C-alpha cells in the first residue's frame, strides 16, 4: 500500500521507482483586473518526477499553452501529470521502466491508475511522508529552464549532482530533502546558507555547490538549524 | 394462479415467497404456496430455523413448468424439483388444496410493489448469470459469489454477472483517460447498453436482479453489482431520458421494499451520496431521492 517511515529503505533498493509530485505542474499569478475583480495568470510549470536510487530527475516542463481554453485547471493538472508520466514510462526501455510509482499527493493515484491501466505490473502507491519536492522550484537552475520554457519539454537533471561517488543513496536522499524542506520554509535563508562563501561554486552540469564532505555537514547543519529555527519563529517556542 | 406444493416441512424454517415470509414449524402440516400470480418471475426462499446461516431459494417462473418444494435430509435443504408428469401434479395441488394445507401468495389488489420490483427480471436471462441449465429453476444463496469476485473460486456456483470496473481497458478509450472516466457515458451507453446489454431492458434487468439477491439473500456480490450499475448510470452525462426516469421509478420502489433495520450494510453511503449529490444526475432521481432523504436521512 502507501508508503511512510517504516518502509523507508524500500526507496533505495533495486527495483526502478519513481516519485511523481504534481505540485508545480499548474502555477499561477493572482491580480485584480482593471474592474476590480480578480484573475489568474498562468506561468510555466514542470512535473517533477524523481528516481531517488539514481537522482535520475525527469523534468518535464508544463508550459501555459497547455491550459488554454480550459476549464477545471487544477483538475485537469492531475489528468495532464498522469498523461505525461504515462508518456516518460512508454518512452522508456522495459528493463528502465518503473515498477512502483509513487505519487506524493493521493489525488494522484486515480489519474494515474487509469492512465497506466497498459501497464498493470506497476504498482500506483502514495505515501505518507510529507517531502518536499514542491520546493524544487526554488533551485535556480531548474526553476530557470522551467520559466524560459517556450514549448512542451522534457529536461533531464541529476538532482544528487555526484554525490553518490562518495554517498550512498541513503544519504543522497536524506541531503536532497533537507535541502528542499529548508528551502520550502526560508527560501531567502536557505539560499543565503548555500552561496554565502562565493569561493564554493556551482558546476555547470550541476545544480548544487561543490562542497567537500566536511563542508556539506556544516550545510547539512546550518539547514537543520534553520529548520529548527523557522519552526520557533512560528510556533514561539 | 399457479401453485408451488410442498412434500413436507420437516424442519423448522423461515419460507419466503416474493416479498411475502412467514413461519413454518417442525413438522407443522404445510404443503405450499397457491394463488401464485402467472406473468412474474417469482422467488421461494428459506431460512432455517436453526442456522440462520444461509439463506437460500429458488428462482422461477410458472409458465416454465410445475415446480415443487421437497426437504432433502441428505443435504439438508429445501430443493426445488420439477414434476415432469402434468396430471401427478394436477393432482397433488388439487389434494392439498381441497385439505386446505396452503397458504395464498397473499397479493393485495392495489399492490404494485412485485411487478416494480420484477417489471425487467426474465428467469430464461437469469438463468444466464446462475448457470444451472438442467433445472429451469435457479438457486441462490448468500454465499454464492460473482464472477468479478472470483478475479480477485468454484466458477460452477457463481453470480455470473456483467463484470463492471470502471478503472479497466473496457471502460476507459486511450486518449480519452479523463473524460471517460469523469464522464462514464462510452462505457454505460456503447459498450454496457449497446455492445453487451444491447438496450436499457435488459441493463434494469440485472439491476433489478442484483438487488433482489442482495436484499433477499444477503448476497454481498450481488449488492456491489446492484451498487456498480446504478453508479455507472449516475456517473454518466449523457442518458436517455426514459432510462434516467425508468430508473428513478426502479430505485424508488427498491428503497421502499428494503428492510428499514438492514439498511446499514446493504445501502453503500458513498454510491448513493455521489450519486444523489455530486453525479451528473443529481437532478435526475426525484422520486428515488425524496424517499433516501425521509427514510435514511442518516446515511446522507
Ligand atoms: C450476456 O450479457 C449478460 C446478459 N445481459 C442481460 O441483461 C440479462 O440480464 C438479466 C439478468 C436477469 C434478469 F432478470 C434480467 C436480465
Amino acid at each position: 500500500g502507501a508508503m511512510n517511515s517504516s518502509n523507508y529503505a524500500e526507496l533505495f533498493n533495486n527495483d526502478i521507482k519513481l516519485f511523481v509530485d504534481d505540485t508545480n505542474v499548474y502555477r499561477v499569478t493572482v491580480h485584480k483586473t482593471f474592474e476590480g475583480n480578480v484573475a489568474t495568470k498562468a506561468i510555466n510549470g514542470c512535473i517533477f518526477t524523481l528516481n531517488p536510487k539514481t537522482g535520475h530527475l525527469f523534468l518535464k516542463i508544463i508550459h501555459t499553452s497547455v491550459w488554454a481554453g480550459q476549464k477545471r485547471l487544477s483538475q485537469l493538472a492531475k489528468w495532464k501529470t498522469a498523461e505525461e508520466v504515462s508518456a516518460l514510462v512508454r518512452s522508456l526501455p522495459k528493463e528502465e521502466q518503473p515498477k512502483q510509482i509513487i505519487v506524493t499527493r493521493k489525488a494522484m493515484l486515480d489519474p494515474l491508475e487509469v492512465h497506466m491501466l497498459d501497464f498493470p505490473n506497476i504498482a500506483i502507491r502514495p505515501t505518507e511522508l510529507r517531502l518536499p519536492f514542491s520546493a524544487a522550484m526554488s533551485i535556480d537552475k531548474l526553476s530557470d529552464v522551467v520559466m524560459k520554457a517556450t514549448e512542451p519539454q522534457m529536461v533531464l537533471f541529476n538532482i544528487y549532482d555526484d554525490w553518490l561517488d562518495r554517498i550512498s543513496s541513503y544519504t543522497a536522499f536524506s541531503r536532497l530533502t533537507l535541502l528542499l524542506r529548508a528551502l520550502k520554509t526560508n527560501e531567502e535563508s536557505a539560499k543565503m546558507i548555500l552561496l554565502s562563501d562565493p569561493t564554493i561554486t556551482i558546476k555547470s552540469y550541476h545544480l548544487w555547490p561543490s562542497f567537500t564532505d566536511e563542508q556539506w555537514i556544516t550545510i547539512e547543519s546550518q539547514m537543520r538549524d534553520l529548520i529548527l529555527t523557522e519552526y520557533g519563529r512560528k510556533y514561539n517556542v | 394462479m399457479n401453485t408451488v406444493p410442498f412434500t413436507s416441512a420437516p424442519i423448522e424454517v423461515t419460507i419466503g415467497i416474493d416479498q411475502y415470509s412467514f413461519n413454518v414449524k417442525e413438522n407443522q402440516p404445510f404443503h405450499g404456496i397457491k394463488d401464485i400470480p402467472i406473468g412474474h418471475v417469482h422467488v421461494i426462499h428459506f431460512q432455517h430455523a436453526d442456522n440462520s446461516s444461509m439463506r437460500y431459494g429458488y428462482w422461477f417462473d410458472c409458465r416454465m413448468g410445475n415446480f415443487y418444494i421437497q426437504y432433502d435430509p441428505k443435504d439438508g435443504l429445501y430443493k426445488m424439483m420439477e414434476e415432469r408428469d402434468g396430471a401427478k401434479f394436477e393432482n397433488i395441488v388439487h389434494n392439498f388444496k381441497e385439505r386446505q394445507m396452503m397458504v395464498s401468495y397473499p397479493k393485495i389488489d392495489e399492490d404494485d410493489t412485485w411487478y416494480n420490483l420484477t417489471e425487467f427480471v426474465q428467469m430464461d436471462k437469469i438463468r444466464k448469470i446462475v448457470r444451472k441449465d438442467e433445472n429451469q429453476f435457479s438457486y441462490v444463496d448468500s454465499s454464492m459469489t460473482t464472477v468479478q469476485e472470483n478475479e480477485l473460486s468454484d466458477p460452477a456456483h457463481s453470480l455470473n454477472y456483467t463484470v463492471i470496473n470502471f478503472k479497466s481497458r473496457e471502460a476507459i478509450r486511450p486518449g480519452h483517460e479523463m473524460e471517460d472516466f469523469l464522464d462514464k457515458s462510452y462505457y454505460l451507453n456503447t459498450v454496457m447498453l449497446q455492445g453487451i446489454f444491447k438496450n436499457s431492458s435488459n441493463y434494469f434487468g440485472e439491476l433489478q436482479f442484483a438487488f433482489l439477491n442482495a436484499m433477499f439473500f444477503g448476497n454481498y456480490g450481488s449488492s456491489l453489482q446492484w451498487h456498480a450499475m446504478i453508479e455507472l448510470i449516475c456517473s454518466s452525462a449523457t442518458v436517455p431520458k426514459h432510462m434516467l426516469d425508468k430508473l428513478d421509478e426502479i430505485l424508488y420502489y427498491q428503497i421502499k421494499t428494503l428492510p428499514e433495520q438492514y439498511s446499514d450494510i446493504l445501502l453503500n453511503e458513498r454510491v448513493w451520496n455521489i450519486c444523489l449529490y455530486s453525479s451528473f444526475q443529481k437532478n435526475s432521481l426525484h422520486n428515488t431521492e425524496k424517499i433516501m432523504e425521509n427514510k435514511y436521512p442518516e446515511l446522507l
